């Protein structure tokens, strides 16, 4: 499944990254080895976050209709904004519209009105993955 | 030694559990006991290897991987079952000591051990295997001694002894010298009682991989098989066959002192346990077939239905189709009380223009008759078409091979006069007779002949006599029951119908 | 069993034998004649995505499913004698998918017990050929021609895993 | 029958997936099957015409309770199975294009809707890459950093070029000893090798 | 006694310890072999020499004695790396020592390791040798066993458990065996002294080295050179072998598919056929159709519909050679044939036998005849069956058999025999001096569009992937044209056997596009190209 | 290495026939019909009548086994998983207790016939089933040192028996078997029938018995415990007299032995 | 978005990255104790307060970074010695089902230290390279026995290393999933 976003941790980490970058620039403009350690540590820190966010976006691609259906359910025990970050919300929303426009014009424009829905649960095969 | 008894017990439990084998034992026994009071069925049973798997896996794998230690006790238990069931009293002298137990055979699901002569390998020795191929050679049948009985002149006591050889038993024993004892332990002179002694039949064959599987024009490979008792003479050369048996080795392999420096290998064989043919003709009717056949026969016009169902891909020629159907049914062969014979089988000839489906229609009979041989008229000689000499031995031709069948001859007009006259006997007396250096014999050839030809002028000429168009002697045309002339007459609607038909086809 | 899965899309198109329980006008196009009715006790071969519904919707439903040849008794005996030697690829390209679909449809108990053993026994040799890395081709290639489309994916993702580890270690 | 064209179309999806998976460097997704897709859509239009005619016969009263219900229902299934095939095929080619968009952020094989789709998704990627979270290069390398300094050899004569760390002069078959964090992009572009 | 244990210990420690950089190459190979049930090890001489030269010295002095010790050492290691039963493992060797020419082997080389090369000319069937063997003692009925190994033995005579002079027999029911095979090696053709026929040797291999080569292949061999019993005090030499040396991808069919959608593909293939020959457009078109062929079909009543094509040509020598090169399978012959079988087949003699000519031998492929007028008398009549039926049938001198003749015939010459062919054409010439000068300049150069292999592979791909069917429009068109020509001839012959030829040409034309249906576009070109006259 | 992790009446009879034979040890429970009572008793009675008839005709064990074994599948099945067969066997034995506890002659005849049937069925077992059945009855082997010290006497005692009873004509085979054979030590009075035939070795009042013999101890324990249970059954016959519907059946069953 | 080979698993590079975050003991050849390091994912005091030839503990990636130059020397872990590896092999042979209790990163750390720090061992390195191999071979036998218990419910493993698990992950999970699908389909 897609696990809930750590809202607080990410705020604090990203602020710390910015401050460390400015400190490295100030010391550089001011023995070599401590600078080497600082530079490569910042690389090691940034790699983990990059991998993590790419994985989460990949999960959002695969469960887009499921997340939308979970949000549309007024009786849901959790809101979509609890689960996703603001950037993730933007990506999910606009990517769904792009994909929808592509298939709607290309295929579904030609189908009869009973089969024009994209997120149909009632058909002979369920169109929603989870 | 004690393990042999437990294996006999375990197979007895199997025979009690799966009851369809008891019915088989009992039915063979009661059938043989009935006609004996007036053919006889063999003392052999075929077991499904799947039943044995579901009954006891430890016995199943034992039969299939260590047959020398599991087949003998199982076979012993079968004999005890058949012996305990009721049997006719007061047996004769030969029956009392026949030395004739019952024997097993197998079917179903051999798995990895289903093989071919190319792939049979030294890893498979002493395993139970199934092989497939073509029979290429067969030995003469010979009798073999296994037990002899003797009467002692003074004491009035009957004595006996048993013999063994390496191909007679799955397990291995000290060989026996094939000598008859002349004198008793106590010095009494003995006599041999033939008719109370027991002899069995023996035959060796050879099986080769099918030519369809031969790689790269390489030499083909083959195996020798040993048959005995009931299995003798159930095959002939050219048969496609599937054989079941134990794969085994023999002899001293040159380790008994020899000049070879032991580079030569040991000899090997398959001991025939069961043999099955392959279809590569006959069918057996079920009850439903008899019902359907009898019901269909009461339609008003069965002849039209059946005749039009022959070669539906060929348009027209209704009457020739009807004639072919009547040929396939045939008349009735008569033998009168004074030995005189009256013919029953129908011969048909058809002659006509180019492209008018003569060869195409002739080809259909070859794929619906139960026995059929095909030949072209110029590719065959008179002796090859009837019989020829070799070494003295006399060898059959095509008309002798299709005895109770049909022979198809295409391009009949190209056959030379010297070849045609060999056929005049076969189409009426239905025999072939040879009188050549060192040979005189008669052979049977009862078939029906169907053939196709081209007219003399390349197309049929209505403005000349039929004898001018058909260059064959009157004595030969007389032997064909129906002679059909067919032509390609140009007409609009006929052309349209035929062309649309072949395009739909 | 996802919607957009190509293998599931492709496996649902295999045909199964069927028999009708009502005569119906105009549906002769199933019998490749649009101008005629279907008649009761007619037998036809239909794709599974259609037969799976016509066997259920009513009472008596429109179609009855006949036992297909790929689940015949001969195949079961072949499976139970030696599962490793068996040429499942020739029997049917998508065997373990159709097996699960048929089990769900009829809730078979014994077929599940046969199929579970078949999979478990073939996984062993599949791992053997996955583990064996060169520092051979014929010995491996003879068995890898008898794998299902289902089994090939497991073999590929195993071989790559072992190979990546080996490459990293000896580097 | 109405599913044959779909069963033929999906085989191209399986084929292009295997061709793509075999060689990650050689991505050129093949010609869009405009003609087969057009034939499938024409078949759907034929089925729609048949249902409409059947509705006219239903309003005329032609045994509509059983006959129109069964014929209509059977027709509906034939349309749904065609929708599934078309969506599966288009979804596969979409996944391939999304994969290329992340690295790149030529056109002739893509259908025009796909040609605008790719541009839209590139706009989305650069929107995420900008703004907040800009400090981490979301389109950068996914392999963990092993070493700070490496030796790289000069494979293509791109001449003198500029980069955020400085300027380089790529004299063919010269060799640099330099930090990887700088030359990672040039290695990906293909001017350099690690030796 | 102890030397047998020290040597085994030494080779055991060799396998357990030889690293080159960071991988224990022989431990890894031995483990990876067991997982695929391969019980052997391929050692390399140079590594053995590098590890310890003394071991190699012992091996080089007495190979017959020391090879078995190294084999049992391999077994002892194989158990440790896989068990917390196995046969004895086969040792295999690789070497780079100087090759000896086969003609120079002599009495100085007996019982030495030798490396040589040549051509394999014959292969025996497999035969069985014993390794573990069980014995029964005839008098006391005591039992024992023996372990053979195959290096240069007889049954013993020390009776046990008096017990007699020669009491032992074999229990074949409880013994183990292996495979053995014989081969013949002939010296290299480019080595033989002039005016002499090549010399050859006989040799043996067992277990995994069996069934590894086929006749006619050039090979390199490593083995012990030795003698065996079979003049005075004289013996035959031989060799014991220890080592031997001797469908489409996706990226391929993508090119073939790109060719298939080219709007001028028919022109491209015609242009690619014998490009040096000037003019003769329709000849080239007909050869494309002959190479591509129609589609075979089988009906419910069992009748069978032909797929092949047949063409006749009345300069012409070059095209048959080109067809022979481009075709996936091909046979070339002149009208008299390669033997008394002629083109078709014949019976020969002493018992009689039968052999087939170059119609039976080309079954499944293409055959081309260089002068069809030089056909023999028997072949003149027999080719009718070979072409109409795709069979040859004989019933002569007690032989009674039928032969398959499934092939497409190309023929040339300089009568009624023309009726057998689908198309007939007459070759045409032009006399441009530049053409001859260009040919002459190329001849001097050697004395001082699509390529063939790509086209052959494309033809193979199309034959494997597609077999197209007539559309209804084509059927109406063809039938209307057929009745039109017959009516025109009637008011002034065409026959069904030629309509069924036009259909095959039509299918072959649709096959290039890989279109599953044939269309009026193809029918038009088919009847247009039908103008043989 | 990898690692994972009334009904009572039916279970009772499954337990009682896991060994395939029983000493008939325990009180039955639940219900069966009166027709079943009569028929089951008569079936076992027919088998025991034929056993006593053959013994009165002085036929051997092999002949009696040939005569009686076909009757199990019809009257009283053996080596069977069926709950009905197991209940039929068990209940029929218990019924004939109540029929044949009534007098010393009836008790002796029933004990003799039932013990011989026990012997027959024990012979039908596999050696594994025999071992498991003996072990289930909670039924002293000598040490290897004592066997070695007495090896000459024990081998002299059993060598003829090994040849005639186990067909070991070869002395080599007899020696190998004797090397593998175990021996039991017990007071000589417990195996006195083997003592009178000099089939066991005697030392200091103890008899030394090989493991391939000694089935007479098992059958004698069966006979003795059955006799004691019949004596007990006799003592509480006044409680049987509370259901009149059973007494005619028991009188009929006993009349064939009087 | 994410590569196909990283959908369900970690590559060996990520496994090396994970192992590199552990602490290790070193001897420095320089004194830093009175610029400063100012790290943000670790302690900073240890590196700022080094004294020459005084033992101290730091993360492994910095330790290898120092050992690239003269300024540092790495102490081998105590389990990575001939005596301990002998005892672990004896444990492996004695208990034919249990796995011996080696640390979760033993393979990775051995094959890092043999490359970067071949000079700092006390034992002869050509013996350690043999005993590591013996351990891996015995453990592979035990793994091959265990793959006959894949089932519909669960499995227990003990002391199996991270790299050893990651090697097997895509096989075990896939076959187990399909057995689960086959079983539950019969219930429904
Ligand atoms: N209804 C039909 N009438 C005539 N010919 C047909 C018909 N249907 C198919 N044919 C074709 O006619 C062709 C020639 O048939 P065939 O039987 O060889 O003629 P034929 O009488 O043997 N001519 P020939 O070989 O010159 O003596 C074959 O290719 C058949 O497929
Ligand atoms: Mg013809
Ligand atoms: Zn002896």
């Amino acid at each position: 499944e897609l696990l809930p976003y750590p809202h607080q941790l990410m705020k604090r980490l990203l602020n710390r990254i910015s401050m460390q970058s400015q400190l490295i620039e100030n010391i550089s403009m001011g023995s070599k080895l401590p600078l080497l350690c600082m530079e490569t540590e910042l690389e090691r820190l940034k790699f983990v976050i990059r991998s993590y966010i790419r994985c989460r976006l990949s999960k959002i691609d695969k469960f887009s209709l499921y997340l939308r259906q979970l949000n549309e359910d007024e009786n849901s025990l959790i809101s979509l904004t609890d689960l996703l970050s603001k950037d993730e919300i933007k990506y999910h929303d606009t990517h769904s519209l792009i994909w929808l426009k592509l298939v709607n014009d290309s295929i579904l424009k030609y189908m009869p009105e009973e089969l024009q829905a994209i997120n149909d649960t009632e058909g002979s095969v369920n169109m929603i993955d989870e | 030694d004690a393990v042999f008894g437990d294996r006999v017990r375990r197979f007895q439990e199997f025979l009690d559990t799966f009851t369809s084998y008891r019915d088989s034992v009992r039915s063979i026994q009661v059938y043989n006991s009935n006609n004996a009071a007036n053919n006889i069925l063999p003392h052999r049973i075929i077991i499904s290897l799947d039943d044995l798997r579901e009954f006891d896996r430890s016995f199943w794998s034992g039969i299939l991987v260590e047959p020398a230690y599991f087949i003998p006790p199982a076979e012993k238990a079968l004999t005890d079952l058949a012996d305990s069931m009721d049997d006719v009293p007061h047996p004769n002298a030969s029956a009392v000591s026949s030395r004739h137990p019952w024997k097993l055979s197998f079917k179903g699901s051999f798995g990895a051990h289903a093989l071919s002569p190319r792939t049979l390998t030294a890893q498979h020795l002493n395993k139970l295997v199934s092989v497939e191929g073509i029979v290429t050679k067969t030995s003469l049948v010979r009798p073999k001694l296994i037990r002899s009985v003797h009467y002692a002149a003074k004491t009035g006591r009957f004595h006996y002894r048993d013999y063994t050889d390496a191909t007679t038993t799955l397990t291995t024993r000290i060989p026996t010298p094939a000598i008859y004892p002349t004198e008793d332990t106590e010095g009494n002179k003995l006599t041999t009682e033939y008719g109370y002694s027991t002899f069995i039949d023996h035959q060796r064959i050879t099986v080769q991989e099918m030519p369809e599987m031969a790689p790269a024009g390489q030499l083909p490979r083959s195996i020798d098989v040993i048959l005995d008792d009931d299995l003798v003479d159930k095959t002939k050369p050219g048969d496609r066959v599937n054989v079941v048996g134990v794969f085994k080795s023999l002899g001293a392999g040159g380790m008994n002192q020899s000049n070879s420096n032991t580079l030569i290998g040991f000899k090997t064989l398959i001991l025939g346990n069961t043999v099955y043919p392959l279809h590569a003709a006959r069918q057996m009717l079920t009850d439903f077939d008899i019902r359907n056949i009898n019901k269909l026969s009461k339609k008003k016009d069965i002849f039209d239905i059946l005749s039009q169902s022959l070669a539906p891909s060929i348009y027209g020629h209704d009457h020739i189709k009807k004639a072919i159907l009547l040929m396939l049914m045939g008349g009735v062969e008569k033998n009168l009380e004074n030995g005189s014979h009256l013919r029953g089988d129908i011969n048909i000839l058809m002659v006509g223009d180019p492209s008018t489906a003569k060869s195409q229609l002739l080809r259909f009979v070859l794929n619906t008759a139960s026995l059929a041989i095909a030949t072209t008229g110029r590719g065959s000689s008179g002796v090859g078409l009837t019989a020829a000499v070799t070494t003295r031995r006399l060898e059959a031709g095509a008309m002798v091979l299709a005895d109770r069948g049909v022979v198809c001859i295409d391009e009949f007009d190209k056959m030379t006069d010297v070849d045609r006259v060999a056929i005049h006997e076969v189409m009426e007396q239905q025999t072939v007779t040879i009188a050549k250096a060192g040979i005189h014999t008669t052979l049977n050839a009862r078939c029906s002949v169907i053939a196709a030809a081209n007219p003399v002028f390349g197309q049929y000429d209505v403005n000349r006599d039929p004898h001018q168009n058909i260059a064959l002697p009157d004595s030969l045309l007389s032997r064909f029951d129906l002679l059909f002339v067919v032509t390609d007459d140009i007409n609009e609607i006929r052309d349209r119908s035929i062309s649309e038909h072949v395009l739909r086809t | 069993m996802g919607y957009y899965d190509i293998d599931d899309v492709l496996a649902d198109g295999t045909e199964f034998p069927c028999k009708f329980q009502y005569d119906i006008p105009g549906l002769g196009y199933l019998e490749n004649n649009p101008g005629r009715p279907i008649t009761k006790n007619t037998k036809l071969s239909l794709p599974l995505w259609l037969a799976r519904i016509l066997a259920i919707v009513g009472p008596v439903p429109f179609v009855e499913l006949l036992p297909p040849d790929m689940f015949s008794t001969k195949v079961m005996n072949a499976i139970k004698t030696d599962p490793v030697a068996l040429d499942l690829h020739s029997i049917n390209s998508h065997f373990f998918s159709l097996a699960i679909k048929w089990i769900m449809l009829f809730s078979e108990k014994e077929l599940a017990n046969v199929v579970s053993e078949l999979l478990l026994q073939r996984a062993q040799e599949l791992n053997h050929h996955a583990s064996s890395l060169s520092i051979t081709n014929i010995a491996t290639s003879t068995f890898l021609l008898k794998l299902e489309e289902m089994e090939k994916e497991i073999y590929k993702k195993s071989h790559e895993s072992y190979k990546d580890t080996k490459r990293w270690m000896f580097k | 029958m109405y599913g044959d064209l779909g069963n033929k179309l999906v085989l191209e999806a399986k084929r292009t997936k295997q061709l793509y998976a075999r060689s990650n460097q050689d991505v050129n997704l093949p010609m869009y099957h405009e003609d087969i897709i057009r034939n499938i859509l024409k078949e759907v239009s034929n089925l729609r015409k048949n249902t409409e005619y059947l509705k006219e016969q239903q309003q005329l009263g032609m045994l509509d309770d059983k006959v129109a219900k069964c014929q209509y229902f059977v027709t509906l299934l034939c349309m749904e199975r065609n929708k599934r095939c078309l969506l599966a095929y288009q979804r596969l080619r979409t996944d391939i294009l999304d994969s290329m968009a992340w690295n790149n952020n030529d056109t002739n094989n893509l259908s025009h809707q796909e040609q605008e789709y790719l541009k839209e998704y590139c706009d989305l990627i650069t929107d995420l890459k900008s703004g907040d979270l800009v400090d981490i290069d979301l389109s950068g390398s996914l392999v963990p950093p092993s070493d700070v300094f490496i030796d790289v050899r000069v494979l293509k004569d791109a001449g003198e070029i500029q980069t955020e760390y400085g300027v380089f002069n790529l004299i063919k078959d010269s060799q640099f000893f330099v930090r990887q964090s700088d030359v990672e992009r040039l290695i990906q572009q293909g001017y350099l090798q690690k030796i | 006694d102890d030397d047998n244990t020290e040597i085994i210990k030494s080779f055991k420690n060799f396998i357990l310890e030889f690293r080159l950089d960071s991988q224990f190459i022989y431990r890894d190979q031995l483990r990876n072999n067991i997982l695929v049930k391969n019980y052997s090890l391929t050692v390399n001489m140079e590594h053995l020499i590098g590890y310890n030269e003394d071991i190699y010295k012992k091996l080089s002095d007495e190979p017959s004695d020391i090879i078995p010790l190294f084999e049992t050492a391999i077994t002892q290691v194989a158990k440790r790396i896989s068990i917390l039963s196995l046969p004895t493992f086969q040792l295999i060797l690789n070497s780079n020592a100087n090759q000896i020419p086969l003609r120079d082997l002599d009495s100085e080389h007996v019982s030495k390791i030798v490396r040589l090369s040549g051509i394999i000319i014959s292969t025996s069937v497999l035969s069985s040798r014993a390794t573990y063997l069980s014995i029964m003692c005839r008098n006391c009925r005591h039992t024992t066993s023996i372990t053979i190994n195959n290096f240069n033995v007889s049954l013993p005579r020390s009776c046990l458990s008096n017990c007699g002079p020669d009491p032992y027999i074999i229990i074949h029911e409880s013994s183990k065996f292996i495979d053995q095979q014989f081969l013949k090696l002939q010296e290299i053709p480019e080595l033989v002294p002039v005016g002499e026929m090549p010399r050859n040797l006989t040799m043996t291999c067992d277990r995994y080295l069996t069934n590894k080569v086929i006749p006619g292949t050039r090979v390199t061999i490593v083995g012990i050179y030795s003698i065996y019993n079979s003049g005075v005090a004289i013996r035959t030499p031989y060799i014991k072998i220890l080592g031997i040396q001797s469908m489409f991808t996706e990226e391929e069919e993508e090119e073939f598919l790109q060719l298939s959608r080219n709007p001028k593909l028919y022109e491209i293939l015609t242009n690619s056929i014998a490009p040096s020959i000037f003019g003769n457009e329709d000849i080239k078109k007909a050869i494309v159709c002959l190479l591509m062929g129609g589609s075979k079909k089988i009906l419910p009543d069992g009748m069978r519909l032909r797929g092949d094509i047949n063409v006749l040509l009345l300069a012409k020598s070059q095209l048959l050679k080109f067809v022979e090169k481009v075709s996936p399978i091909a046979v070339y012959t002149s009208g008299k044939g390669s033997s008394a079988a002629g083109l078709t087949a014949s019976v020969q003699r002493r018992e009689f036998y039968l052999e087939g000519g170059a119609m039976v031998l080309a079954d499944g492929g293409v055959v081309c005849i260089d002068e069809f007028d030089k056909m023999r008398d028997e072949d003149r009549v027999a080719i009718h069956e070979a072409m109409e039926q795709q069979t040859i049938s004989i019933a002569k001198a007690g032989i009674t058999t039928v032969l398959n003749s499934r092939t497409s015939v190309l023929a040339a010459a300089n009568t009624t025999i023309l009726s057998r062919f689908d198309m007939i054409f007459i070759v045409k010439d032009d006399h441009n001096e530049e053409r001859d000068i260009s040919i002459a300049n190329h001849v001097i150069n050697i004395h001082t569009e699509i390529s063939i292999e790509k086209m052959k592979r494309y033809i193979t791909y199309c034959r494997l992937k597609c077999a197209p069917r007539l559309s209804p429009q084509a059927a109406e068109k063809l039938s209307s044209n057929f009745v039109t020509i017959r009516k025109q001839l009637l008011i002034n012959p065409i026959t069904i056997r030629q309509l069924e030829a036009i259909i095959r040409i039509t299918e072959s034309l649709a096959k290039l596009e890989l279109s599953p249906i044939a269309q009026e576009r193809h029918v038009d070109e088919a009847i247009r190209l039908f103008q043989a006259s | 290495m990898f690692r994972q992790s009334s009904e009572e009446e039916k279970k009772l009879y499954a337990r009682l026939y896991e060994s395939k034979l029983s000493f008939y040890d325990l009180p039955p429970q639940g219900e069966i019909t009166l027709e079943q009572f009569e028929i089951w008793a008569i079936d076992r009675l027919k088998i025991l009548l034929e056993i006593e008839s053959c013994l009165s005709r002085n036929k051997s064990i092999k002949e009696i086994e040939t005569i009686i074994k076909p009757q199990f599948q019809k009257l009283l099945p053996f080596n069977t998983e069926s709950l009905e067969d197991r209940k039929k066997d068990y209940y029929s034995h218990f019924i004939l207790r109540l029929c044949f506890c009534r007098s010393k002659e009836l008790r002796e005849k029933f004990v003799r016939a039932e013990t011989f049937l026990f012997k027959i069925r024990f012979n039908m077992l596999t050696s594994t089933d025999q071992t498991k059945f003996v072990q289930s009855l909670d039924l002293q082997f000598i040490s290897n040192e004592e066997k070695a010290e007495l090896s000459h006497q024990l081998y002299q005692t059993v060598s003829a028996s090994l040849q005639f009873q186990l067909n070991l004509n070869e002395e080599h085979q007899r020696k190998q078997y004797f090397q593998q054979e175990k021996f039991i030590k017990l007071p000589f009075e417990n195996v006195i029938e083997l003592v009178g035939n000099r089939l066991v070795f005697l030392k200091d009042g103890y008899a030394y018995l090989p493991q391939f013999q000694q089935l007479n101890l098992l059958s004698n324990e069966f006979a003795s415990k059955l006799n004691q249970e019949l004596i007990k059954t006799y003592q509480y016959l006044p409680r049987l007299n509370e259901d009149d519907r059973l007494l005619p059946i028991l009188n009929h069953l006993s009349s064939g032995y009087t | 978005s994410l590569p196909a080979h990283l959908q369900q698993t970690f590559s060996p590079e990520e496994i090396q990255f994970i192992v590199e975050n552990e602490p290790i003991k070193i001897f420095p050849r320089i004194t830093t104790r009175q610029t400063r390091w100012q790290l943000i994912t670790t302690d900073d005091k240890a590196l700022n307060n080094m004294v020459a030839m005084r033992s101290t503990e730091v993360v492994l990636w910095i330790a290898l970074l120092l050992k690239q130059q003269s300024k540092c020397s790495i102490v081998a872990p105590q389990w990575l010695t001939t005596k301990e590896l002998d005892r672990k092999i004896q444990y492996e042979k004695t208990h034919p089902d249990r796995f011996s209790e080696l640390p979760w990163n033993w393979l990775v750390l051995a094959r890092i230290l043999f490359n970067k720090a071949k000079d700092d061992f006390h034992d002869p390195i050509h013996e350690l390279r043999g005993k590591i191999q013996d351990l891996r071979e015995i453990r592979q036998i035990k793994v091959l026995k265990g793959l006959k218990y894949l089932n519909e419910s669960h499995l227990q493993l003990d002391n199996l290393s991270l790299l050893e698990i990651n090697e097997l992950r895509p096989f075990i999970t896939e076959i187990m999933d399909k057995l689960r699908e086959i079983h539950t389909a019969s219930l429904t």
